[PDB]
C-alpha cells in the first residue's frame, strides 16, 4: 500500500498551480460565508432536534428538581 | 546510491508511517483527533513524569506532596494542572475519535476497531487510577465505591476486592500500587497505539465519503503534517485556556480536601468523563446488573461492526441514521448530566429512560433504520 | 440551601489580579482572629515575602511567634523564635484536641477552603457576613449557631468577624464588610498563590495564540493551495 | 488461503523475527546470552514493578518501605532479592555479550554495535539510580560521590550537579526524581532493544567462524528457541542459587544501615559492576581527566569497528590476538578488584598500570597485532 | 590500624540447608529483652513476627502486654498509655536519638533489626565482639568511659560489658554461661535480620531438586530436537 | 532475507535422520570426553596465562597492602 500500485485510472487530466503564485485566501469571505450558510442549512435539520430535546429535558429536570425540594399537607 | 529516507530501516519505517503514506485528500478535520490523541498522550507521558518526580505515593504525604508541587516547586502548578486538564482533553479527543469512527463507518477496519476498544478500556483504567493518586476526599471515596462495585461478581467477586485493595479497604497498599500501575500502563497504551497504527496502515484511512479513495490518495508529508500541526496547536489553545484561566473548572472542589475515611463528602461523583457510565450504573437497581451494564456500555462498540447492515459504509448519505446518531450523542450527554445530579426525582426515571434509549439505539434502531434505508434505495 | 452569590471580586476578571494591599490586610485578620483556633498549615512565612510583606516585615512577624522544633543535647524539645521558613503554626497539637476545645467540631485547614468549598470565596464571605437569626420553629443545640449559607444550616462558629475586631495597619476602618472582604481575598490567595502569575501566563498566551493561529492557518492554506485549485478533466476516447 | 503465521500483519514481524528467522547453523552458546539479556530485562521489569507496588520514594520512609517489603509483604523478600541479583546477573550477561561481540567480530555490524553501546549506557544509568533507591548508607554516599564527579566539568559543573541533585545535596528531591527516572528508563531500553533486533535482522548474524553463513541458515523455531530456553534455564539456575542461598553475597552489608548524612562509611565502593570504571576514575589524578577517562572507557567500544584491521572478521583464527583479548579480560578483572580496594600504596600504581594497559590493548596493541598476522599469512 | 576479622564460627544455621535452632531463638529473645533492650532497639520487629518462630500466640500476647506502648490521642486531647498487643513493634528505649546519645557516654546504640546484615562478618563478628572484651594492651590508654574490644573498628567501643557469666536465668534451665548467652543472642539477631532464613533455605532445597530434574530433560529435549543437525553427514558431488 | 534470497549453491547433497530414530545422546561420554580434552588443549595455553598472572598480581597486592599496614621499627 504505497504510491505506484494503488489502482488503475485512465483519461484523467489534472491541472494545478504553484502555491507561490496563487492566493492563499481566495475569496475567504466573498465565497466562504455563503458556503458556510449552505453547509449549515444542509445539516441543521438533522443536528438540532436531538439537542433541543436535551435542552427541553434539561430545563424540565432542573425546574422539577427545584419544585420537588420544596414545602407543600402539613 | 539510494535515498536514505526509503532505504534506512528506521527511516523506511517512519517514511511509510507518516511521510509518504497515501492518504485521502478529503480527510476532514475530524480525523485530526487521531494525531491529537497521541500528542496528548505524549504530553501525558511527559508531564506525569515531571509529576512523578515530586510525588511520594504514601497516604501521609501524597496530599502534602501534591500541595508541594503546586506551591513550592518552580512552575509546578503549571505541570500539575497541565496533567489534569490534559486528561480532560485526552478524553474529549477520545470521545470525538470514537464518534468519528462510528459515523464514517471506520469500524469496517476490524482489527483497528478492536485495538481501539482495548485502548479505550486501558486508558480509562489509567485515568481512574491517576485520579485516585492525589488522595483527596473525592479520590478516596470514588475509589472505594468503584472498587466495591466488583463485589457483585458471584463467588470470586468478593476475593478480587481485597486483592485489588491490597488489604481490607482502600489504604496504603492501594495508593502505592495505583501509583505503580498508573506509571506503567501508559506505556502499554503507547504499544497498543503503535499496533493500532500498524493495523490501520494495511488498509489506509477511510474518507468521509466511505467509498475507496485509492485513485485520489495524496502524500502525507507536505499536506497532512501541517494540518495536524494546526490541529495540535488549536488543541493546545483550548488546553491553555483550561490550565491558565480556570484550571479547576473540570473537577470537584471537594478533592482539595485531605482524604478522611470518616466523612463521606456530601456530593459523590466520578470525573466528568466517567459520569456517563455512572448513570447506567445507578440506573440498574441490581448490583451485578449494574456492573454488567458498565462493561457493556463500552464493549457494545465491539458489536457495532456486526450490526452494520446499510449498504453504504459512510453516514454522509444516511439522513435518518444521521438523526439517530445525533439522538445517540444527545443521549450520552444526558447520561453525563444525570450522573452529575444526585439520584432523586425526576433524575432516576430520566436516567433509566436514557440508558434504555442508548442501548436501544445502538442495538436496534440503527440496524432497523439501515434496513429500511436499503429498502428505500433499491438495495 | 442557597448557593453563594456572584460577588464582583477585584480578582474576578479574566485578566484581573488580586489586590495585594487587601491581601496584607487579610493576613492580619487571619493572624489575630483565625490563628487562635483555625489551622493554616500548608503556607509558610516564606510565601509572605514579596506577595504582601517585605522581607524584614515577614522576618519580624516570624520572630514574633514561638515555634517548637529540634532536640537539644539532652533529648528535649526547645522553643525558639520562628524563622522565615516555619510554616504557619497550628493552634492545636492534635486534630481531636480541636474537637475537644470546641463542642466537638474541627476547624478545617484554611489553606484550601476557597478551593475546596463549592462556591469559592463567595461562599465563605457569605458564610461570615451572611449570619442571621434562626427562623421561627427552628431548634438549635446549645453551642451551635445558625448560618444559612452553611450546608445543614447549623454552624459551630462563634461569629468571629464582629465589629472593630482589629486595627488595620494602613488605617482602613475594620467594619464588618471591610474585614470580611480582606480575609476572603487573603484566603483566595492562600488557596492558590499563583493567581497573578497564572493570569500573566494567560495574558502572554492570548496574544501569542492570536498570532500563531493566523500564521499557521496561512501556512496550511498555502501548502494545501495546490489541491484547493486543481481542475480535473475527463478526456475519454 | 495463506498461513496465518505469514498472513497476519502483527504475526509477520514475530514470524520473521523468531520463527522463520534464518540463523547461522554453527552458532555457539556465547550467542545465547543475547536472549539471556532480554529475558533478564523482563524479570527486572516484572520484579521492579512489584517493588514499585509497595514503595514510598521518601527520605523518611524509603528504607522503611524496603524493610517492610522484605519482612512483611507475602514473599516480598523473594521479589526484592530476585530483582537485585537479577540486575547483577544482567550486568554479568551484558559483559559476556560485549566480550562475544569483541571476539567473533560482531562490531562489523556497526548500527547494532552503536545501539548496543547506547543500551549499555542506559542500563548502567538505570542500575545507578536503582542502587540509589534503597536509601542506605552506601546508597546515599555512593550517589553523592558519583554525582559530585560531574563537578569536574568546566564552567557548568556546579550548576549541572545542583540540577541533577534537585537541590543542594542528595535529599528528598534527588530520591524522588531518581525513582521516576528509574521507572521510565527500562522502557527506553526495551524500545532500543527492539531497534537493536531490527538492525541485526537485516545482516543475519555472525557465526563463530566469522565467514558468511547465508548458505547454511536454519529455521529458528525447532532450533535455538529450545536452546535459548535451555540457556534461560541455566540462567535461572544461577539466579536462583544466588537469591536462595546467599542473597547478599554480591552486595555490601553497609547498605542495611539507614542513610545518615553525618557519617562517612569506611569504604564508599559502588556496586561490583561499576568498579571497573570507578577504578579508572581513581587512576587519573585530575578530576576532569578522571571523568573523561571514565566515560571514554565505555565509549571506546564505538571506535572498535574503526580500529579493526585484520582481514579476518573473527578472532577464531588469530592466536596472538586471542592472547591479547584474554589479557584484556584479565585487565578488566584486575580493574574491578582494584576499584574494590582502597586508595593505598600497593593499589594506586596497580590501578595506573591496569588503566594504561586496558586502553593500550584496545587502541594500540590489538590493531598493531592485527597487522602482524596479516603480514604473517602472506596478505 | 589493623582490622582483626572475626573467625568463622561453626553455627548451626551455617550449613547450606540448615535453619536456625528455634529453641535457641527463644532463648536469644529473652537476653535481648532483659539485657540488650535496656539501651538498644529493634524497631523493625514487632511481637507479631515472634509467634510461630519461638513463641505461641498466648505467650506472645502475654509478653506484649508485659510492656506499655503509646497509642494515639484519646478522646480528651492527649496521649493515653496502654499495654501492648500483638501488632506493636518492639518498644524504643529512648524517646529520640538525641536522648539516646545523651543518656550514654555520647554514642548511639544501633538498632539490631539489621546489625547482622550490616556488619562485615555477620554473627561471627557480634558473638566475638561480645566475647572479645579484654584488658587493653600496654601502650594503649583509652579515655575514661571507653572500653577496649579488638573486633570493634578502632578498638574504642563505648559499650559497657553487656554479657557476664550468670547475667539472666533461662526459663528452660540452660546454664547462663556468657558463651551460651552470646550464641543464643547472635542466632536471634540473625533471625531478626533474615526472618525468611528458614523458608528461603527450604525453597532453595526444592530449587535444587527440580532444577536437577528439569535441566537434564530440557537438555535431553535439546539434543533430541537438535540431533538432525548433528547427524547431517553432508556430501559434495560436482560434475 | 527470508529463505530463497540467501545464496547460490550447487551439487551439495544433504542427508539426515529424524530425531525419532537416532539416540539423542550417542556415546555421550565415550566421544565427548576426548573432544572436551582436545578443546581444552587447544585453548589452555592461550587462555590461562593472563588469568594466572592476574592471580599473582592480586595475591601480591594483598600481602603488600597488609605489610604496609604493619608496624615499623622506631
Ligand atoms: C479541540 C478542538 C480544536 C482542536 C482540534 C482541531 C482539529 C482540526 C484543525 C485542523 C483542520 O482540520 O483544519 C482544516 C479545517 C477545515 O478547513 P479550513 O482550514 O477551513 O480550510 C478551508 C476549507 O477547506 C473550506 O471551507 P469553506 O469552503 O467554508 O471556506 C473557508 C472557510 C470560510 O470561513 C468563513 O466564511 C469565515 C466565517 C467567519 O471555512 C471555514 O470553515 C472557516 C474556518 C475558520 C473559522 O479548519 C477549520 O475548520 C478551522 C480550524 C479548525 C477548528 C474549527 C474552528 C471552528
Ligand atoms: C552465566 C549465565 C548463564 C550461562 C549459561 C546459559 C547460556 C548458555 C546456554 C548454552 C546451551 O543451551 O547449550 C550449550 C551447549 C550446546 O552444545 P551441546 O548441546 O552440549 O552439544 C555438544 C556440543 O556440540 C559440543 O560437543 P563436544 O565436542 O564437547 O562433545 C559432545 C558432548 C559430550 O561432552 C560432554 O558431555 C563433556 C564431558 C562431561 C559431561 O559435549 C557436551 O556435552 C559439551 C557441553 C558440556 C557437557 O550445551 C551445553 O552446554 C549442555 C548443557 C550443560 C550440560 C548439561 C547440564 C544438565
Ligand atoms: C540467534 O539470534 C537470536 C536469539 O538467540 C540467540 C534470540 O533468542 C532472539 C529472540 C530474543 C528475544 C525474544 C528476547 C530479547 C528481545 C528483546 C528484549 C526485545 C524486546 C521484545 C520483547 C518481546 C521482550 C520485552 C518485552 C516486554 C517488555 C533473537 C531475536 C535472535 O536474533
Ligand atoms: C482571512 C482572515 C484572517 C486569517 C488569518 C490571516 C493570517 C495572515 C495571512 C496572510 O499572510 O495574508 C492574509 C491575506 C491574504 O493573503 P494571500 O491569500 O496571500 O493574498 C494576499 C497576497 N497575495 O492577506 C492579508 O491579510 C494582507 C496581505 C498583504
Ligand atoms: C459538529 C456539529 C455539527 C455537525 O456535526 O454537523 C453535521 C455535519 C455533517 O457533515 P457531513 O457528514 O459532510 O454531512 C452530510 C450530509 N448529507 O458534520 C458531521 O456530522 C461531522 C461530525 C460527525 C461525528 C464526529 C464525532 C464527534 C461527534 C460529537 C461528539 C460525540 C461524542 C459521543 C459519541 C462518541
Ligand atoms: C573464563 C572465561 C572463558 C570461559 C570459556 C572458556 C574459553 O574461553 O574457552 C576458549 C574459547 C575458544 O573459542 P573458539 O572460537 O573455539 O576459539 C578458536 C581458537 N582457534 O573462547 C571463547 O569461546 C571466547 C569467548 C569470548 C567471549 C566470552 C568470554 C569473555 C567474557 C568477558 C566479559
Ligand atoms: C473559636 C472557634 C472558631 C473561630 C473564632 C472561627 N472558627 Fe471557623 N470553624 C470552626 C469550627 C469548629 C468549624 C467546623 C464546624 C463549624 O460549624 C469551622 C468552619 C469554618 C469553615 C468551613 C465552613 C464549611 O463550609 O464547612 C471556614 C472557611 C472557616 N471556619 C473560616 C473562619 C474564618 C475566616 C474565621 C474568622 C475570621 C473563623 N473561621 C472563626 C471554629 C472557629
Ligand atoms: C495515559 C495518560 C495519562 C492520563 C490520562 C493520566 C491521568 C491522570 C489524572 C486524571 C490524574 C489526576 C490529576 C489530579 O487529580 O490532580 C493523574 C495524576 C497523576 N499522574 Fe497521570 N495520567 C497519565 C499518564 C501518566 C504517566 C505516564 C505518569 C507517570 C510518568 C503519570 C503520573 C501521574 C502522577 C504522579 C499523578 C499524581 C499527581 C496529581 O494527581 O496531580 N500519569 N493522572
Ligand atoms: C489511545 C488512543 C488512540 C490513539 C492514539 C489512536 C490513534 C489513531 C490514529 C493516529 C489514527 C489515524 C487518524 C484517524 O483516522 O483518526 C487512528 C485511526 C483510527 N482509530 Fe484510533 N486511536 C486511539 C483510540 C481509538 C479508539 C478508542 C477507537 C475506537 C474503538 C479507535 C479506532 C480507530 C479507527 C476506527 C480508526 C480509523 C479511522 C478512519 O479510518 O477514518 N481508536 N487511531
Ligand atoms: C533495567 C533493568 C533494571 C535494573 C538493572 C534495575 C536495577 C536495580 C537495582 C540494582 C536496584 C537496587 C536493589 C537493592 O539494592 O536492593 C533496584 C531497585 C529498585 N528498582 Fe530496579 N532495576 C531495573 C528495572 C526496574 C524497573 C523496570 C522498575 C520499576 C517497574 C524498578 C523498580 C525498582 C525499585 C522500586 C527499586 C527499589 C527497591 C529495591 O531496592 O529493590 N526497577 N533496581
Ligand atoms: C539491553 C541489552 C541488550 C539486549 C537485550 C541485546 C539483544 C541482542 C540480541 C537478542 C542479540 C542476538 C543474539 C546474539 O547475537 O547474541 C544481539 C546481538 C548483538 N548485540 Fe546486542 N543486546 C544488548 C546489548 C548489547 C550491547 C551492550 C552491545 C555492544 C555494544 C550489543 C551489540 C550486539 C551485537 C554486535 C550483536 C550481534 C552479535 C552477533 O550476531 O554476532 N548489544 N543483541
Amino acid at each position: 500500500r504505497e504510491f505506484g500500485h494503488l489502482t488503475r485510472m485512465r483519461h484523467v487530466i489534472t491541472y494545478s498551480l504553484s502555491p507561490f503564485e496563487q492566493r492563499a485566501f481566495p475569496h475567504y469571505f466573498t465565497k466562504g460565508i455563503p458556503n458556510v450558510l449552505r453547509r449549515t442549512r444542509a445539516c441543521i435539520l438533522r443536528v438540532a432536534p436531538p439537542f433541543v430535546v436535551f435542552y427541553l429535558v434539561y430545563t424540565w429536570g432542573t425546574q422539577e428538581f427545584e419544585k420537588s425540594k420544596r414545602k407543600n399537607p402539613a | 546510491m539510494t535515498n536514505i529516507r526509503k532505504s534506512h530501516p528506521l527511516m523506511k519505517i517512519i517514511n511509510n508511517a507518516f511521510i509518504d503514506l497515501p492518504a485521502p485528500s478529503n480527510i476532514s478535520s475530524w480525523w485530526n483527533f487521531g494525531s491529537l490523541l497521541g500528542i496528548c498522550l505524549i504530553l501525558q507521558i511527559l508531564t506525569g513524569l515531571f509529576l512523578a518526580m515530586h510525588y511520594t505515593s504514601d497516604t501521609t504525604t501524597a496530599f502534602s506532596s501534591v500541595t508541594h508541587i503546586c506551591r513550592d516547586v518552580n512552575y509546578g502548578w503549571v505541570i500539575r494542572y497541565l496533567h489534569a486538564n490534559g486528561a480532560s482533553m485526552f478524553f474529549i479527543c477520545l470521545f470525538i475519535h470514537v464518534g468519528r469512527g462510528l459515523y464514517y463507518g471506520s469500524y469496517m477496519f476490524l482489527e483497528t476497531w478492536n485495538i481501539g476498544v482495548v485502548l479505550l478500556f486501558t486508558v480509562m483504567a489509567t485515568a481512574f487510577m491517576g485520579y485516585v493518586l492525589p488522595w483527596g476526599q473525592m479520590s478516596f471515596w470514588g475509589a472505594t465505591v468503584i472498587t466495591n462495585l466488583l463485589s457483585a461478581i458471584p463467588y470470586i467477586g468478593t476475593d478480587l476486592v481485597e486483592w485489588i485493595w491490597g488489604g481490607f479497604s482502600v489504604d496504603k497498599a492501594t495508593l502505592t500500587r495505583f501509583f505503580a500501575f498508573h506509571f506503567i500502563l501508559p506505556f502499554i497504551i503507547t504499544a497498543l497505539a503503535a499496533v493500532h497504527l500498524l493495523f490501520l496502515h494495511e488498509t489506509g484511512s477511510n474518507n468521509p465519503t466511505g467509498i475507496s479513495s485509492d485513485m485520489d490518495k495524496i502524500p502525507f508529508h507536505p499536506y497532512y503534517t501541517i494540518k495536524d500541526i494546526l490541529g495540535a496547536l488549536f488543541m493546545m489553545l483550548i488546553l491553555l485556556i483550561l490550565v491558565l484561566f480556570s484550571p479547576d473548572l473540570l473537577g470537584d472542589p471537594d478533592n482539595y480536601t485531605p482524604a478522611n475515611p470518616l466523612n463521606t463528602p456530601p456530593h459523590i461523583k466520578p470525573e466528568w468523563y466517567f459520569l456517563f457510565a455512572y448513570a447506567i450504573l445507578r440506573s440498574i437497581p441490581n448490583k451485578l446488573g449494574g456492573v454488567l451494564a458498565l462493561v457493556a456500555s463500552i464493549l457494545i462498540l465491539i458489536l457495532m461492526p456486526m450490526l452494520h447492515t446499510s449498504k453504504q459504509r459512510s453516514m454522509m448519505f444516511r439522513p435518518l441514521s444521521q438523526c439517530l446518531f445525533w439522538m445517540l450523542v444527545a443521549d450520552l450527554i444526558t447520561l453525563t448530566w444525570i450522573g452529575g445530579q444526585p439520584v432523586e426525582h425526576p433524575f432516576i426515571i430520566i436516567g433509566q429512560l436514557a440508558s434504555i434509549l442508548y442501548f436501544l439505539i445502538i442495538l436496534v434502531l440503527m440496524p432497523i433504520t439501515s434496513i429500511i434505508e436499503n429498502n428505500l434505495l433499491k438495495w | 440551601e442557597l448557593h453563594a452569590p456572584s460577588y464582583p471580586w477585584s480578582h474576578r476578571g479574566l485578566l484581573s489580579s488580586l489586590d495585594h494591599t487587601s491581601i496584607r490586610r487579610g493576613f492580619q485578620v487571619y493572624k489575630q482572629v483565625c490563628s487562635s483556633c483555625h489551622s493554616m498549615d500548608y503556607v509558610a512565612y516564606r510565601h509572605l515575602v514579596g506577595v504582601c510583606y517585605t522581607e524584614e516585615e515577614a522576618k519580624a512577624l516570624a520572630e514574633e511567634v514561638e515555634v517548637q522544633d529540634g532536640p537539644n543535647e539532652d533529648g528535649e524539645m526547645f522553643m525558639r523564635p520562628g524563622k522565615l521558613s516555619d510554616y504557619f503554626p497550628k493552634p492545636y497539637p492534635n486534630p481531636e484536641a480541636a474537637r475537644a476545645a470546641n463542642n466537638g467540631a474541627l476547624p478545617p485547614d484554611l489553606s484550601y477552603i476557597v478551593r475546596a468549598r463549592h462556591g469559592g470565596e463567595d461562599y465563605v464571605f457569605s458564610l461570615l457576613t451572611g449570619y442571621c437569626e434562626p427562623p421561627t420553629g427552628v431548634s438549635l443545640r446549645e453551642g451551635l449557631y445558625f448560618n444559612p449559607y452553611f450546608p445543614g444550616q447549623a454552624i459551630a462558629m462563634a461569629p468571629p468577624i464582629y465589629n472593630e475586631v482589629l486595627e488595620f495597619d494602613d488605617g482602613t476602618p475594620a467594619t464588618m464588610s471591610q474585614v470580611a472582604k480582606d480575609v476572603c481575598t487573603f484566603l483566595r490567595w492562600a488557596s492558590e498563590p499563583e493567581h497573578d502569575h497564572r493570569k500573566r501566563m494567560g495574558l502572554k498566551m492570548l496574544m501569542m495564540m492570536g498570532l500563531l493561529l493566523p500564521l499557521v492557518y496561512a501556512m496550511k492554506r498555502h501548502k494545501w493551495s495546490v489541491l484547493k485549485s486543481r481542475k480535473l478533466a475527463y478526456r475519454p476516447p
